[PDB]
């Protein structure tokens, strides 16, 4: 997260970490006690699926307090839509090996309804992203838990607002820019994955994950993220269903 | 009508005619008599933050 500040220990519950070999690989967002919301393109490049690890409850990756909980991952969903190393698509739902224990550190971020998030969540301006990715563009990532405030953009105006690059990947209806285009605040690489979260009446809202971007915080650019409402019924559909054998499950998109 | 001002849920809405509509609350929470409001009917909620509640 670059521009933001440290999300009090406790007040980004629904955080995760995901983990291979130990090392940082991508963030995600808990969204039931076994259900956790991840960017599809943080598994390109797994080898083996046992070594992947999330992690809830984390806040400070310098010491162990006693609030972490970690956990295997038994399955690991995404569209058959997704391409890997391309852009569009990029949703991956998670199912841990034993469901979390929910406390004052660890708390699921509501899956909104389809019609909830496009009639009124998308309109709200500002929403929180976080993680603990690269303080700054080429810099080096975060050790304690950040969080940023950043205001959506519809399309039209995020594409004249923005300066055109030859190589530059379309922005489809299944994503959204969120940011700021003076080269100040934006979140990172380090943060693919990670929930852009969604305040309504006193209740947070799952409505993008942290996907890509022309660098971070390039001026003239904003942060492009997942439009998590066009998934809701993906989700759930699969979350009532049982697992199956094999990490990796490419499901039907729609 | 859900589309104007969320129809005046707290949380989700669906409408029935163009007079109807009914709220409804996420897992972990009941709608309240004035049927707009949810309240919470477990210990963590989904949504809320435990230490700033
Ligand atoms: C579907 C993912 O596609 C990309 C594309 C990117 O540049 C395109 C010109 C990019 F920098 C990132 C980048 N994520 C990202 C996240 C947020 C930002 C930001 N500025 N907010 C931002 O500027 C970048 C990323 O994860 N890069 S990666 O090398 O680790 C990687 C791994 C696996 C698959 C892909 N595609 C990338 C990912
Ligand atoms: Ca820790
Ligand atoms: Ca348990």
């Amino acid at each position: 997260i670059v521009g933001g500040k440290v999300c009090p220990k406790g007040e980004c519950p629904w955080q995760v970490l995901l983990l291979v070999n130990g090392a940082q690989l991508c963030g995600g967002t808990l969204i039931n006690t076994i259900w956790v919301v991840s960017a599809a393109h943080c598994f390109d490049k797994i080898k083996n699926w046992r070594n992947l690890i999330a992690v809830l409850g984390e806040h400070d990756l310098s010491e162990h307090d006693g609030d972490e909980q970690s956990r295997r991952v038994a399955q690991v969903i995404i569209p058959s839509t997704y391409v890997p190393g391309t852009t569009n698509h990029d949703i991956a739902l998670l199912r841990l090996h034993q469901p979390v224990v929910l406390t004052d550190h660890v708390v699921p971020l509501c899956l909104p309804e389809r019609t909830f998030s496009e009639r009124t969540l998308a309109f709200v301006r500002f929403s929180l992203v976080s993680g603990w990715g690269q303080l700054l563009d080429r810099g080096a990532t975060a050790l304690e838990l950040m969080v940023l405030n950043v205001p959506r953009l519809m399309t039209q105006d995020c594409l004249q607002q923005s300066r055109k690059v030859g190589d530059s990947p379309n922005i489809t209806e299944y994503m959204f820019c969120a940011g700021y285009s003076d080269g100040s605040k934006d979140s990172c690489k380090g943060d693919s994955g990670g929930p852009h979260a969604t305040h309504y009446r006193g209740t947070w809202y799952l409505t993008g994950i942290v996907s890509w971007g022309q660098g971070c915080a390039t001026v003239g650019h904003f942060g492009v993220y997942t439009r998590v409402s066009q998934y809701i019924e993906w989700l759930q559909k699969l979350m009532r269903s049982e697992p199956r054998p094999g990490v990796l499950l490419r499901a039907p998109f729609p | 009508i859900c589309v104007n001002e969320n129809g005046g849920c707290e949380q989700y809405c669906s409408d029935h005619t163009g007079t109807k509509r009914s709220c409804r609350c996420h897992e972990g929470y009941s709608l309240l008599a004035d049927g707009v409001s949810c309240t919470p009917t477990v210990e963590y909620p989904c949504g809320k933050i435990p230490i700033l509640e």
